[PDB]
């Protein structure tokens, strides 16, 4: 049972770390989308290819 | 080692997801280089009179 507990705890830790990294990437993309909402829809931007 | 491989098969699919993460990093690097450098549609050339 100690061996099985160690294995399942390792798998859960790996899943939590992968979820944290994916959440950071999703937060960066959401901040970019919020900037595009504030600058392209609520105004007119002079930035090239933005 | 055959005995080590037979004991390693009991540990599950840790290495499949490690290979998946490394493959994701590998395709992400090429995505980054393509996104930075390949922004022009045509390959322009300078006229020979400098």
């Amino acid at each position: 049972i100690d061996r099985l507990i160690t294995g399942r705890l390792q798998s859960l830790q790996t899943y939590v770390t992968q979820q944290l990294i994916r959440a950071a990437e999703i937060r960066a993309s959401a901040n970019l989308a919020a900037t595009k909402m504030s600058e392209c829809v609520l105004g007119q931007s002079k930035r090239v290819d933005f | 080692s055959t005995e080590c491989s037979n004991l390693l098969l009991q540990y599950g699919s840790f290495c499949t997801q490690l290979k998946r993460a490394l493959t994701g990093i590998a395709v992400e690097q090429d995505k980054n280089t393509q996104e930075v450098f390949a922004q022009v549609k045509q390959i322009y050339k300078t006229p020979p009179i400098k």
